[PDB]
């Protein structure tokens, strides 16, 4: 009796429900889990708050528009003023973790549109600039709000450029990247269950993001007549098998 | 053929085989609740 | 300006209270590490891992 | 014997492989008998060539530099002048490995290097002069050279090759990552500072290599220009990306021109053929 | 060294302070070493910057 | 050839020493331990950060003086802003926690005084009017810098008798509970591990103090002669065992 | 696998391995489980590049 | 990986392997009475 479609995720003392699912990914067919001995190099104890940092934040709504191009969060930054979460990640020298992604958009049987959202490990953005310019750290830590695509480029800050996928590639191939889509005559929502990906063991969570979850309209938004031209997008998402470590005192950063 | 490595170093050594264990799931199915060609997508 | 034995040497202040005594980044290949035996023959190497011992014998 | 195509006849079915949901992220596998009535043939095709180790196992060009041998005399710059140059390892300033390599987010691999040295006297010159290049391998922190014939060049420590103009020197270097594999991207910073750099990191960190000619100077000057080869060994490769669609413009960065926009042909009708 | 490789920061304060005897003046000092645990591994020789020379010696 | 007197706890990545001890007390025979099953009356999960919380945090130093009358700290109170203590203490509706309270003084094999150090369950203060007015929140709420004895009291604040315990009852008859002796021609150091006492399994750790450590000179510090007439007196504590619950949004306390 | 650190708990001991005397002319091999709690890690190396006849060879 | 010596002179060979018996403590505890990590540096 059971269908792919309704769901539920409960992580810590937060539950998730869809009733319009469409499966779910699990990025390259792997499951989180903590750092093993094998793997260690740093010598010191992890810390595992469990069920504090481990269950769902919900970020700041997007809206969407007729027009919008999409929108860019980058991990761990985008959940650094959530709860014990944040707290953690700024006293620690280092921390590791993997995370439940829940993208949410309902509409109506009279509604189309379509979006992709992906996960990107390594998502190296491209000036607005050009050349052998940088993208400023502010701009790749815009916290919560994220990079919104349509907003006008300034000095420093990245491309606002979907069809480039910000990064110097064509759009088309993002599908390369575990994704998923929000098909409104179909989906409701889209879910990704994301291990941690790196080169190294663990590694500091405020001067590098390992992924950023990019939201992009791909068939405009066509709302039926006489109804309201916008949709609202929502993301939450749950830290899973976070450890952190190099505890001391509070890291300074930009701003 | 043969091969027998003249150098102590395994960076010395010549190319590697081929790894015969392709897999594309991990690319093109890593849904979490298994999908099967035929039967419904989505039920 | 010069060396001198009295760079090994760290002073104490009696009746100082929640005070400084030193303070020094850990760049093993550089500063006052540079000199040391450990310092040294890091120098004569890339790549440095591992755990570090300091003692401090009191005079 | 590994089956290509099976023999496959009609169907009238309520199983519908022809249908699905990309919404799923997922592409399943689907094979022309799902939709076609097909015969059985064979692969006799084992996929040798696509290997990882086969892609990335050829040498490419990854650098081209120049030096000079002349009197050195009253010469305050040796490295302006040209008796000495350096090369700061890296694998992204010749484009067309730049996008194989690209392919893959992390990379892990031995390198045998193949360097040649050709001659050229491109001014009056009563006989071509037989030179000898010695290359230097200099780990950061080690002393960079000043001069043409510096004590740098004793090169107690650092592994350096002599080799002749016109022959070539070959020689592996074992993956020297401080991680466990190089980052073909890295979206973070070298620490949390408002004005450090992007994307570039000791991460990727290779070396810098320093040249000169050992000879001391004729009557008249040669031109020496290097060039240096790159072929991975023992290739593990992680998360593929897409490919790189717009003109490479700087070392390590993402960057790409501004004024580059049609990188996707055009038609006039989406129904031509 | 390399900022994203940097170690940390080592420094010593008072958690009391000094307390000298009767007939006791002037400073004290302390001592410091450094050296490696087991754990400690170096790799990727090269040459130093700490020895140089301008010409060649001789007798 | 190991003694009584030096030794060394080792509380996360914080290591302590001492040469001059003089054992140390173990209050009520019982070590502390996290909450059983048995025991619990919540539902809810309980979130245990280990090595993050408990290590070793060292409070604002004091100045023994010759007319020096005492100190007061009060738990969890004294430790509300240390590192990632302070943290879960707020974000956490109930919390439940031990401590080993590290409290030190050296000297002078020329001084004497003696400073008496113990721990009291439930040190429900005295106010400054008497009658039936109350000691104001935020004065059983001083943080680090708890109740010095030799203040001048304001309206609304605790009694300054040392004499009479802050609360009726006299002076020498604090030995009752579980103390220790500073006595500088033997000691340096009083050292007193303390276990979760109360009469609720788990409580709220910000409208609720468990515990009021108290370091009262008994005999007056008396220095040699030419020597400096003061020393200073620090306070190390650990969090041992600490249990977080009903996680949320952070605590809101007066001020 | 050698191992590089052991899994080390909490102390409170009469075993003091944080003080010594460097008067004797001996430096003990203390390790990071001396004074902190630590996790089992391994070494995944041996070596060789310190060997006398690599550094002079 | 193979080697076999073309010369009669032992100096002829190349490099010595790894000496793999490593010993710090006659340098690092050339004490006459041993001492041990945890108990009394001096008693
Ligand atoms: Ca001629």
């Amino acid at each position: 009796g059971y269908s792919d479609r309704v769901q539920q995720i409960t992580l810590g003392n937060s539950t998730i429900t869809t009733q319009e699912a469409r499966n779910a990914i699990v990025c390259y067919a792997e499951w989180p889990e903590y750092l093993s001995d094998n793997d260690a190099s740093d010598v010191n104890k992890t810390s595992k708050p469990d069920i504090s940092v481990c269950r769902f934040y919900t970020l700041d709504s997007k809206t969407w528009k007729a027009t919008s191009k999409g929108w860019c969060w980058k991990l761990p930054d985008a959940l650094k003023d959530m709860g014990v979460f944040g707290q953690n990640m700024f006293y620690h020298s280092l921390g590791r973790t993997g995370y439940t992604i829940h993208v949410q958009c309902n509409a109506t049987k009279f509604h189309s549109g379509c979006l992709l959202v992906v996960v990107i490990p390594e998502h190296q953005l491209a000036s607005h600039e050009g050349g052998t310019v940088s993208v400023k750290y502010k701009y790749t830590h815009p916290g919560d709000r994220g990079i919104d695509l349509d907003t006008v480029e300034v000095a420093g800050g990245p491309t606002s450029d979907a069809i480039y996928n910000m990064d110097g590639t064509l759009l088309g191939n993002l599908l390369i990247f575990p994704h998923q889509f929000i098909n409104m005559r179909t989906n409701n929502t889209a879910t990704i269950v994301v291990p941690y990906i790196n080169s190294v063991p663990i590694d500091s969570m405020t001067r590098h993001n390992n992924v950023s979850l990019m939201v992009v309209p791909i068939a405009p938004l066509n709302a039926p007549t006489g109804s309201s031209p916008t949709l609202p997008v929502t993301v939450t998402i749950a830290p899973m098998c976070t450890e952190f470590t190099g505890i001391r005192s509070r890291s300074i950063v930009p701003q | 053929y043969t091969v027998i490595n003249y150098y102590k170093d395994a960076a010395s050594s010549s190319s590697a085989g081929q790894s015969f264990s392709m897999d594309p799931s991990k690319f093109t199915e890593p849904v979490k609740d298994l999908m099967l060609k035929g039967a419904p997508a989505l039920n | 300006t010069n060396d001198n034995v009295t760079n090994y040497l760290i002073p104490l202040h009696a009746d100082r209270q929640n005070e400084q005594i030193f303070g020094t980044k850990l760049y093993i290949g550089d500063g006052v590490f540079k000199t040391t035996l450990l310092g040294e023959i890091a120098q004569y190497y890339t790549h440095w891992s591992g755990s570090l011992r300091i003692s401090l014998m009191y005079t | 014997q590994t089956l290509a195509s099976v023999s496959s006849g009609p169907k009238h079915t309520q199983s519908v492989p022809a249908l699905t949901a990309n919404e799923t992220g997922a592409t399943l596998p689907t094979r022309p008998s799902d939709n076609v009535e097909t015969r059985t043939t064979y692969m006799h095709f084992n996929g040798s060539e696509t290997d990882v180790e086969s892609f990335l196992g050829r040498a490419a060009c990854v650098h081209v530099t120049e030096i000079k041998n002349k009197n050195a005399a009253g010469l305050d710059n040796h490295r302006k002048e040209g008796l000495f140059n350096d090369w700061k390892i890296n694998l992204s300033s010749l484009v067309q490995l730049r996008k194989k390599l690209e392919l893959f987010t992390y990379v892990r691999f031995d390198s045998e290097y193949t360097i040649l040295a050709t001659a050229s006297q491109p001014e009056a010159s009563s006989y071509s002069s037989n030179l000898t290049v010695q290359a230097m391998y200099v780990p950061p922190g080690a002393p960079n050279p000043k001069e043409w014939d510096d004590y740098t060049w004793q090169s107690a420590s650092n592994p350096s090759v002599f080799f002749k103009v016109g022959e070539t020197s070959r020689f592996s270097v074992p993956f020297v990552g401080i991680a466990s594999a190089y980052n073909c991207f890295y979206d973070g910073y070298s620490h949390d500072d408002p004005d450090t750099p992007y994307g570039i990191t000791v991460l990727n960190h290779m070396g810098s290599m320093a040249f000169r000619v050992v000879n001391e100077h004729d009557v008249h000057t040669t031109i020496v220009k290097i060039r240096v080869y790159h072929r991975a060994k023992h290739v593990e490769a992680w998360i593929p990306r897409a490919p790189r669609a717009l003109p490479y413009v700087s070392i390590g960065r993402t960057n790409y021109p501004r004024d580059s926009k049609t990188i996707v042909k055009k038609r006039t009708n989406i129904k031509t053929y | 060294p390399d900022t994203y490789t940097s170690a940390g920061y080592l420094s010593c304060w008072y958690l009391t302070s000094l307390i000298l005897p009767p007939q006791t003046s002037g400073q004290v000092y302390l001592l410091s070493f450094i050296s490696a645990c087991p754990d400690f591994k170096l790799r990727l020789m090269k040459d130093t910057q700490t020895i140089s020379q301008t010409d060649a010696l001789t007798e």
